[PDB]
């Protein structure tokens, strides 16, 4: 026989179904596999290039498996008011979800039609804190290319240089690099994790139940697997391409340096940028020792200017250690993405000429590097 | 809108 | 000369620009707002083919004058300024200058002579009611307006005065909603059909914290309606050119059985059970008896669901059905949910006749809100 | 899906 029957804490099931449904976004056709075994409920969700397995502790009354519609199960569980639920596969009547006052019956689909997770012979595996992994993805997810005709830039480049595990991303206009030290020496490798995989594993490591724990990362030649805090494993395809050598993208020298309050800077850029039009996303930074003017123009819209004066005050800090003036343009979105990536009081910007990239560093955050090309203004 | 020295692509 | 220059509290201007932009939405880059500085006030005027909105806010008028700029551009800019007050100055060829402490924006202006002034109204009936009363009346009726545009006369709320009752009714053929307030003063009978978009915008204005505790004046005529909400905001709206059906004939004159049930428990249970249904068959079944109610549903290739509600005199779980006969009758769950959420009430009453006859829905402590909902075959 | 007694329309 072996028919699934279990009692589960409702809140815990809701959380799991939330992760299961965001995984198959691209969804009336997506199914979730439920497996009750050894005191646990295992929920499996998968698409063309992702496989998510979540285990949660439940009262297993009878071992068994079945699959039902992800959306219908998620939608139903979110609306049940009891603290505990009973799930029971009753065969021809389907999977019964039972609260105190109501019963739902879901049609099931055969378990033989649901794929299991692929098996992997990992050439390399290591553990880092969920906090460290969250930072590296959050400092790099935003500068992935969205152009699908650039296959090798549509992910984050996860790679090892000596004992540092790094994420890099670029789209030709900016580069982001974030890294952490590893405990053990480990073989050099680099893989491009697809965007959707990066976003879903980011959401997993940020869960309050996991954020303070560890994530194990196991590598194979064509697949990457995350096991986040023992009970959640995600196995992801890799993007079939080669991430460019970014070493020449990082400026080796600078002619001038700006130190500025990050919040003040970011708020002013985004404010001045409002006047711009889609055809010309640019703000102009007119930098001098005494002031910075952020200005912008929008065709048939108007023009705008903000003045930031030099200041040694923390809330309004502005220092530009140069006798020369520099007027240089940037896409405001690309500055804003970097300024919002790191919670820092001040930010440093290293310039050369108006057509050379700016290197951006955050002084309390030495393992995060950002490079942003200018635009003609 | 100049690009980083990606080879190819810039 | 006569060039506009004023200082305005930023939060107040943001509020006004919100109303200016939502009123000229239609199935946004082309909309202009007229700014007029005069006699201690800024008047903001927004308009399209169907409504004219005039807002007055107290400002420091430094120099009287007027100009017009893009509503969207001015809205987007003012929403991102951090100063508690802003300076606005028409600088001629330099445009309209919006100035905070550290930043200046210049907007292109358009000639003021190209901006229409508001029309007037010759009211057949005019009266004032509290904003809370007006809000309730629209809140209880906006949701059952028809969206079928080939039924022009049902695409609005029928605002009307019958024997000192100011009433809104709406219907879409499947449900009817009726909400009213009694007026203090003798007043002539009159009725007009306010278009949905006009109803939505004046509701939003009446719900502003600066207005919700005050009064709205309402003036009705055969070709337009005018609202003056709390003195400083006026909206003039075209009317739908049609004839609202005699909706009184939709109200059941008698019923054979009555259900009294806790409203939240009922609404939550309908919503929960409705989840299993599919687009082709949006229906829940009420199987009513004296001892129990089962709310059930089916969804083709999805599954089925049932919830049991037992009889109870407890307020939190109240269920009473005064009939020895059983009744299985279906409804679109959305149409029941909409009525149940329209009125904050402990319990709700449903009066039934035949399985194919409309249900009358009343809230016992809210006697000036009445709803009728057709059943569906289940 | 029967309609209210609208005349015409139902």
């Amino acid at each position: 026989h072996h028919m699934l029957k279990l009692i589960v804490e409702t809140k815990t099931l809701v959380q799991s179904l939330g992760f299961a449904s965001s995984v198959v976004e691209k969804p009336e056709y997506a199914n979730i596999k439920l497996s009750a075994k050894d005191g646990n409920l295992e929920l499996s969700s998968t698409n063309m290039d992702l496989y998510l397995s979540q285990k949660i502790a439940v009262q297993v009354v009878s071992e068994g498996e079945c699959t039902v519609s992800t959306k219908t199960l998620n939608d139903i569980v979110r609306k049940l008011p009891d603290s505990e639920l009973t799930l029971t596969d009753l065969g021809t009547t389907g999977l019964e979800i039972k609260g105190k006052n109501c019963k739902f019956n879901l049609f099931t689909l055969p378990v033989s039609s649901f794929p299991a997770m692929d098996s992997i012979n990992p050439e390399a595996s290591f553990k880092i804190s969920c906090t460290d992994f969250a930072k590296i993805i959050e400092s790099t997810k935003f500068s992935i290319s969205l152009d699908e005709t650039r296959y090798n830039l549509n992910g984050v480049y996860l790679h090892i240089k000596d004992k540092e595990f790094c994420s890099a991303s670029t789209d030709g206009h900016r580069l982001s690099i974030s890294w952490v030290t590893l405990e053990k020496q480990i073989k050099n490798f680099g893989v491009i994790l697809p965007q959707k995989s990066a976003e879903e594993i980011l959401k997993i490591v940020k869960d309050p139940k996991n954020i303070n724990e560890d994530i194990e990362i196991l590598l194979s030649s064509n697949k990457i697997k995350f096991i986040c805090n023992e009970n959640t494993s995600m196995l992801s395809k890799l993007i079939d391409g080669t991430f460019p050598d970014y070493s020449t993208f990082i400026p080796e020298s600078s002619s001038s340096k700006l130190v500025i309050n990050r919040k003040m800077f970011a708020d002013s850029i985004e404010r001045i940028a409002i006047i711009t039009v889609e055809k010309f996303r640019a703000v102009k930074l007119s930098l001098s020792r005494e002031t910075l003017e952020i200005s912008a123009v929008g065709e048939a819209r108007g023009n705008a200017k903000e003045v930031i004066n030099s200041s040694q005050d923390k809330e309004s800090f502005y220092e530009y250690n140069s006798d020369e003036s520099l007027a240089i343009g940037f896409n405001p979105q690309y500055l804003e993405d970097v300024l919002k990536a790191v919670k820092s009081d001040v930010v440093e910007l290293y310039f050369s000429d108006v057509s050379a990239p700016v290197l951006i560093k955050f002084p309390e955050n030495p393992k995060d590097i950002f490079v942003v090309m200018p635009v003609k203004v | 809108v100049p690009t980083l020295p990606l080879v190819p692509x810039g």
